[PDB]
RNA sequence: AGCAAACUAAGUACCGUGAGGGAAAGCUGAAAAGAACCCCGGAAGGGGGAGUGCAAAGAGCCUGAAACCGGGUGGUUAUACAGGGUGUGGCUCGAAAGAAGUGAACCCUUCCGAAGGAAAGGGGCGCAAGCCCUUAGUACGAGGAAGGGCGAUCGGGGUCACG
RNA sequence: CGCCGAAGAAGGGGGGAGUGGGUCACUCGGCGUAAGGUUGGGUGGCAAAAGGGGAACAACCCAGACCUGGGUUAAGGCCCCA
RNA sequence: GGGUCUACUGAGAUCCUCUGGUAGGGGGGCGCUGUGAUGGGGUAGAAGGUGGGUCGUGAGAUCCACUGGACCCGUCACA
């Protein structure tokens, strides 16, 4: 189901835990916050066909709601 | 409340799998129970130590019979409308948001609970 | 907000959490109301965080007066779930106290002094 | 394509399709050189190609008996020469370093980190025993994959 | 833990060994050739001779095989064949040692007897262990 | 399965000298966009790398179970059993889905107490083996209640040791 | 006398069956010397009756398994296996 | 099983009592596929599969991660 790339997993510390939210290919921006809706689903292993994003890749505005969970 | 766990932990339930599930794989993956209607069969004869034949006597207590493991009452939901008919109030039941509901409907659906003080498991 | 006495803006209460985050790593933190409350009586506490959303409230409502009589600073924080994860816990935590900031010396202090004026105008 | 631990840019993957090599004998091959460096492995096979020493079997031993050419791999004393099999394996690993050469690696310091043995595809023919009967004479194919890296 | 079987009844002395065995403490026996069995010479040999297959002997005692004829062979089967048949029964049997005379390094330690196994409890007509191997095939 | 028949031909291939009997076999995505191009091999819709495209499980093409076999993860073996449930453990997985920091797990302390049910001492009796009254239905107790102290894993899954 | 009975009912009617090869133990027969033979009377299991002992066991003794837990007991046994 | 309360028809309280099991009879309950409906609903985030939580004596139910890539359940009644 991940192959649709209608989800994106979050890399934090690249350790053995991973976070996932639903990405928006629309909204056309790199700083757009609304293209990202935070959920609460920490995952043990990185899924096979998953698409990975780095924590530093996030817009700085959204780091706030996330680093606390880190 | 303190008398919730004090029968399940000592009264350790039994998987109750089919008679002779161990030998042949054609049963194990079936992973259920049946009543052996045989003659030379064993458990129907109640021979010792053979995951003894199911019987009614192993019930759970009616005070908690089918209670949610958190103690509340398990009742499911399927759409926004079902919420209003919550029984009594948030004090004795817990809700399982649909296993199949969509997120674009979940986001509003989930918000409806905590504003009413409900308890949600599949958050 | 029954036990809550004065309002703290979000821009201030949030600033506690990263210090709390900066506390757990290289300092001592108590999790558990029966433990955290004992810190006040043992006078071992220095900073206290209180969640203004508990239910019921009397389990935490008695802390603000008992901590005040020993003249120890404390603050109200939005969500126990946010605090619970800040405790590295998968579940919320209601009462948490600061045993030692460790490396958090330079930021715990101004929080204590810069909340007094809010309480200073709050009598 | 199993192990994905070491960073990929230092790995070489090459695979082969539907080749005549009785997997019954191929089982030795993957356990033959697993983790050994390619260099000695290549001639190790060549050594067995002209019977300097045999090759170990581990359990499919029926038919093949003790040589006097086997002590490198310890408890093994079952030796048989799988040339029609092993020829492919040499032929297969040849296709490997082409990838390695493609991406700028060091040939000598490479590691056989995964070698794959697998059932091939099935071909259907019928033998002919006596008494107006018929029997099974299927020709068993094979697929062998290998993972090379530094 | 060390026990002397001098002037003790092997069958009787055997018993409290076993409980010590089931206890889980390592034991020893010395001067085992000094136990006795009630009965006249004919029977006690005959009651043992019946089991023979062949004669010879060609190792140090260590085997423990289907037919005992060394002086400290006989004690073992009498103590072994009186032990649990479950897996620990074998494992407990590993913790027993047999001896003739006195091992040097165990002299300076205590020993105990089983009063129930005293010869005095028996009327008479007994034979010492070491006498058996003379007839049983033990050159010693 | 649906008449045999949904398919490149179905009474077709075929078995029978003959009247006759009588099969099997569907899905590429919407658009072939069918992987141009570069390296290996001679080649193989073969390998590798790149590219198309939401997605390539891209020709053997929807989804893809087991019996199977191979690599790996986790335990684990050459004094020794079939197996399973069972007690004690050891080692391992534990993101969510179960408990749980609004207190798990673990220690104490106090209390209540079913049936049932002691012992030392005392005295007496019996050759002895013991009993009799007392100590006493007391201590004890299956179960259940309170407090405290401790402080975060337990429940759970896998294997193995031995009973 | 005793027991069941209007909480749960002498008689009457009605729907639906399987069952017609038994065996053994004890006990009183017959046939036959005999027989884990056959053939009768009475009782008991078993058949369809687990659980404990007899070494394992359809029938021998104890004794009829709603379940978990505690305790006391039966037939038997109490040197070790246990 | 037998002797009190509520409900546009099943749900509660209390008391006594009964508790091996084939041939056989009888009482009640879950699942599969379709029809009618159905406060009803659910869907490009379904179905199914794999593994694993939780409910239920069970019959089974129900859930979480992933895979999938286009249609699918709850209740009643009926076949």
């Amino acid at each position: 189901m991940l192959k649709h790339q209608k989800y994106v997993y979050v890399d934090i510390g690249d350790q053995k835990k991973f976070l996932k939210v639903r990405f928006l290919k629309s909204r056309s921006e790199n700083n757009n916050p609304e293209a990202y809706v935070i959920l609460d689903k920490i995952s043990i292993k990185l899924p096979r066909n998953a698409k990975v994003i780095k924590y530093e890749d996030l817009p700085a505005e959204v780091k706030d709601k996330l680093k606390l969970k880190l | 409340k303190p008398a919730k766990k004090n029968m399940k932990s000592p009264g350790k339930a039994i998987k109750f799998l089919r008679f002779d599930w161990d030998k042949y794989y054609r049963i194990g993956r079936q992973e259920r129970w049946r009543k052996p209607r045989g003659i030379d069969n064993a458990i129907r004869l109640e021979l010792k130590g053979y995951q003894p034949k199911v019987k009614i006597g192993y019930r759970t207590d009616k005070q908690i019979r089918g209670l949610h493991p958190s103690g509340l009452r398990p009742i499911l939901v399927k759409s926004v409308k079902d919420l209003e008919a919550f029984a009594k109030g948030k004090q004795d039941v817990i809700i399982i948001i649909s296993s199949t509901i969509g997120l674009r409907k979940r986001i509003e659906l989930i918000k409806k609970a905590e504003e009413l003080g409900l308890k949600i498991a599949n958050r | 907000p029954s036990y809550v006495k004065f309002e703290v803006p979000q821009e201030l209460a949030d600033k506690v959490l990263e210090a709390v985050k900066k506390a757990k790593d290289s300092g001592k933190i108590k999790k558990g109301t029966n433990e955290t409350t004992k810190a006040v009586e043992r006078s071992q506490a220095k900073l206290v965080v209180i969640a203004e959303d508990v239910q019921p409230e009397e389990i935490v409502a008695h802390l603000p007066l008992l901590c005040e009589e020993k003249k120890i600073p404390y603050v109200y924080v939005p969500s126990k779930k946010s605090l619970g994860e800040a405790c590295g816990l998968q579940v919320a935590a209601a009462s948490v106290a600061l045993m030692d900031p460790g490396e958090a010396k330079d930021l715990v202090d101004e929080i204590v002094k810069r909340v007094n004026e809010i309480k200073g105008k709050s009598s | 394509y199993p192990i994905l631990s070491i960073p990929e840019d230092k790995l070489a993957k090459a695979v082969i399709k539907n080749i005549d090599a009785s997997v019954r004998d191929l089982y030795n091959v993957c356990k033959a050189i697993r983790g050994m460096n390619l260099k000695e492995a290549r001639e190790f096979l060549n050594n067995v190609l002209e019977e300097k020493e045999a090759l170990p079997f581990w359990r499919y031993s029926h038919g093949t008996s003790h040589r006097s050419n086997i002590s490198r791999k310890w408890k093994v004393k079952s030796g048989r020469y799988p040339k029609k099999a092993i020829k492919y394996v040499l032929k297969l690993l040849d296709n490997a370093e082409n990838n390695a050469n493609s991406k700028g690696l060091d040939i000598d310091n490479l590691k056989i980190v995964h070698i794959a043995a697998h059932k091939g595809l099935v071909l259907k023919r019928y033998m002919t025993r006596a008494f107006g009967r018929s029997t099974r004479k299927y020709k068993y194919l094979s697929h062998i994959e290998v993972i090379l890296g530094e | 833990v060390i026990v002397d079987a001098t002037n003790q009844i092997l069958g009787r002395m055997s018993t409290h060994i076993a409980k010590l065995l089931k206890s889980g403490k390592k034991v020893y026996v010395v001067n085992a050739e000094k136990a006795i069995i009630s009965g006249p010479r004919s029977r006690v040999l005959e009651g043992y001779s019946l089991l023979f297959t062949v004669k010879t002997m060609q190792n140090p005692y260590r085997q423990g095989i289907r037919r005992p004829r060394n002086p400290i062979n006989i004690v073992k089967r009498t103590v072994r064949g009186m032990l649990p048949k479950n897996k620990l029964g074998k494992q407990i049997y590993r913790n027993l040692k047999a001896y003739i005379g006195i091992p040097k390094e165990l002299e300076g330690k205590s020993m105990i007897r089983f009063d129930d196994a005293d010869v005095s409890r028996l009327k008479g007509k007994y034979i010492t262990v070491a006498e058996l191997s003379r007839l049983l095939g033990g050159l010693k």
